[PDB]
């Protein structure tokens, strides 16, 4: 499906600030500072637009946050902060209307490795059966990157 | 099974787009004062004159001069460089205006004359459209954004875009041809005009990823565009019915939609059949439907249903229709009930399509849930 | 799977193929004289006026008033009592006449404008053409020849029919609806016509055995039908451009046909996709194939030609589009050489379908036996 | 296939005048016999439209006739003349456009049995096999009554 309604040429980043060997009190915390220091330099990271959806991988679950970016250049500092300050392995970004997903790895001070997932990142319909990483929105809605 | 699809879409600035306004735009004064007027509204423009004729039913006063020549003035036309000026053009009325009359069951009505109906809808967008069609839609639409909020003040309304898709599976993998020819000033040169059109029209609308090395550019490949609209070509309602509904994407049954009133079958049973269309894709039933609804003058309830999945459907064909006939009434006074079709909102939907603007009575998926509920899948 | 399909067409003194005619005849005028003439000619009809216009590119000398009053007196409207008369209407002419100018490769002149065309094909009727629409025009056509060889005089021009026929498993089975609309004089009562129209028209046409006891029957449900034609309602060429080409069984790439020289690819290269679509399937290709051909204006070659055979294809489907390009030259010009299309045959074609009529020349299954032989089914 | 081209709701009868333990030399001078008392009756049977079609069965053959019946009526007439003076077991008669074939035994002075065949008269497309009884025209097409 081709999501026309989003802004075309727009950047996606799923990030998170979670991790599987802490306390969710500490975990909580840590999602509410990030969340916090998007939204201190709009001008950097983008423009968070919901801090309700739910992660998921294998069931582990967290709290994850989309920011629309609008240029890779955003994408790769948003995707540097959760790699550089809160640990994260990778982020997921997809593009605006085709949703063609990838994970990046912007691990390290300089560099980058960005891996293209093959096929889109599209919601599961109801009834199927969820396998493995998956996305709740803050709508209920299930999200998979589908080859 | 790759295969090239190709759709095309016109400006507001068209002539064949203008007439289509310029009859709606009396429909809609019309309808502000009388809703149960019933409106035919045909509209001819030449070099520079606009002719407006019809048959109206209605107790409704309306001064068609006025509304014609604000009607061009809003498309930008205001002086003869341009081809046509809106202040100083002929607008002839052929306009015969009857009395109104004055017990039985209003949803017993029969058609007021016959046809056919084409609806259709695809998962393939989001608002549940042939995508083809709507970029078409997006690129001309975007070409007069960018005229009016002075970005590129060298612009004039006539526009026309055409965008080829390349297929692959069923699924859309690129962009393989650009054809965007616009009008424009003498000031301009042509080579500035290409790089402008290029960077501020096309890049901001298609996405990037379709764009590749391969996808061809045609802007304005014949050369200067100075003197268009109406002097161009000659502009008649009803003449860009395919560029309205969904390109070449879908069937059509042949019906022009501008300067018809709702109580006609050959407008509201089109948004009908877009409807039931939309729920049906909506509800997860199928992936692609098309439905067809067929009147007889003087009949109420349709000739003939059709529903077509292309087999993608979840339930059984015949389930199908059956789901059809028990939830939307199909009865020509049913179809303006279920939509609120008396209203002056037909202005807005002859510019840039009647279907995909989710702001329309008929785009609206509200029956979705109770037809999923009835075909029993949960 | 059984499904019902309608599909109508309308009789030429419907006020929409009026002014079909009335274009083509100033068309075919035109052409006897100078062949390589640009002709854009757009019709009105009114109730008492008739409104030709258009620009036209050539140095032949036509009476456009002497030729629409014949071709109106032609179709049998001679008296006001009929609702329009020939010989007493209003005939203005805005036709905006240039002069033709005077060494590159013919074939390779681009195209004059961009646009839209489909062909299809069937092996479902002889003529390999969708079967609803055939009979649709086979009823009105009948009238007229009822009408005119003086069998009912009673009858008058404007008439429309609609069949709805009953599909099963992709063969019809029968018709369920025949709806027959015809414009009488004052003289018929309404139950003589009903008999009447019944045993004269409908029995002569349709099989026998596809009307059964459920078929029903619609013959003028409102009433009495006597003055109609232009005062009716209103007539614009290219109004009426889906039932020309195949009613709703094929989509269409929303460009009339009436009033266009062959020079324009609105035109030309809607017939030159049915000449594909008709050879491909003729020559056991498929048993449905629909053609979509594309082009940008000033460009010679299209940007893009798709071909569906909805899976009934007896090579693949690359393969097939290889054959479209090696054997058929879809340049602008090229369609013309290979169709001849520069004669005045134009008059007979805007009456009851372009297709479907083997005496023309894009109905000429001739390369049918060189395609099957390059695809290698012996 | 529907057949357009053919006037509707007239009938076609194919019959012959052969028999299948007769000197051919004789079978010729039937068949020629035969179409001329066609010829001579066109009020009563209708117009002779080809006679160059060859039947078969099984595989033997057969010189045909083809006859354009105006009505039920004329095809009866038909009908009755081959199987009462040409010893015929049955005619083939299918519908105009249609080609809704059906055998028709007419044998006897009064009365007769139609047996419609399930399916329609059609060509039978090159290079498929042919199964049974089936008809070659003028033009060497191949056509049988297809279910
Ligand atoms: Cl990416
Ligand atoms: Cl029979």
């Amino acid at each position: 499906m081709i999501f026309t309604k989003e802004p075309a040429n727009v950047f996606y980043v799923l990030v998170s600030a979670f991790r599987s060997n802490l306390c969710d009190e500490v975990n909580m915390s840590r999602h509410r500072h990030m969340v916090s220091t998007l939204r201190a330099a709009p001008g950097l990271y983008g423009s968070v637009e919901s801090t309700d959806l739910t992660g998921c991988y294998r069931p582990t679950e967290e709290k994850t946050v989309r920011v629309r970016c609008k240029d890779k250049a955003q994408a790769l500092n948003v995707a540097r902060l959760a790699c550089n300050e809160w640990e994260q392995d990778c982020v997921l970004v997809y593009k605006s209307q085709t949703h063609t997903a990838g994970l990046v790895y912007a691990k390290g001070i300089d560099g980058y490795k960005a891996e293209r997932l093959p096929g889109s990142f599209q919601e599961v319909p109801k009834g199927a059966p969820l396998q493995g990483c998956f996305t709740i929105d803050e709508f209920g809605r299930r999200w998979q990157v589908q080859h | 099974a790759k295969h090239l699809f190709t759709s095309e879409s016109v400006s507001e600035g068209h002539p064949d787009k203008i007439a289509d306004q310029i009859s709606d735009a009396v429909l809609d004064a019309i309808l502000e004062q009388d809703p149960k007027a019933r409106v035919a509204c045909e509209t001819y423009v030449k070099t520079g004159m606009v002719l407006v004729g019809g048959e109206i039913t209605t107790s409704a006063w309306v001064d068609i001069e006025e509304i014609t020549r604000n009607t061009v003035r809003e498309i930008g036309y205001v002086h003869s460089d341009m081809g046509f000026d809106a202040n100083s053009c002929a607008v002839l009325s052929a306009i015969g205006k009857q009395s109104p009359d004055i017990r039985a069951d209003p949803l017993e009505q029969g058609a007021g004359d016959q046809g056919l109906m084409f609806g259709y809808a695809t998962n393939e967008t989001d608002v549940l459209m042939p995508a083809p069609i709507t970029y078409a839609h997006r690129l001309v639409q975007r070409q007069a954004e960018v005229r009016k909020n002075g970005t590129l003040p060298w612009l004039r309304p006539d526009a026309k875009s055409q965008v080829t898709f390349q297929y692959d599976d069923g699924k859309i993998v690129g962009i393989d041809a650009v054809v965007l020819s616009t009008q424009h000033s003498e000031e301009i040169d042509q080579k500035s005009l290409q790089e402008a059109v290029m960077e501020e029209i096309i890049k901001p609308i298609l996405p990037a990823e379709w764009l590749t090395s391969a996808t061809k550019f045609f802007i304005n490949p014949t050369g200067r565009f100075v003197i268009g609209g109406p002097m161009g070509d000659c502009g008649l309602t009803g003449r860009k019915i395919i560029v309205d509904t969904y390109g070449g994407m879908a069937r059509h049954g042949g019906g022009a939609f501008s300067g018809k009133d709702p109580s006609k079958v050959d407008r509201s049973a089109a948004y009908a059949a877009r409807y039931v269309a939309k729920n049906i894709v909506a509800a997860g039933l199928a992936d692609r439907c098309e439905i067809q609804v067929s009147y007889a003058i003087g009949v109420a309830e349709p000739t003939s249903i059709m529903v077509e999945t292309f087999g993608t459907e979840k339930v059984p064909s015949e389930q199908l229709t059956l789901l059809v006939r028990e939830f939307f009434d199909l009865r020509p006074y049913g179809l303006i009930q279920m939509l609120d079709l008396l209203h002056p909102i037909y202005k807005e939907t002859a510019a840039y399509g009647h279907f995909g603007r989710e702001h329309f009575p008929w785009e609206k998926t509200d029956k979705a849930q109770l037809l999923r509920d009835a075909a029993g899948l949960k």
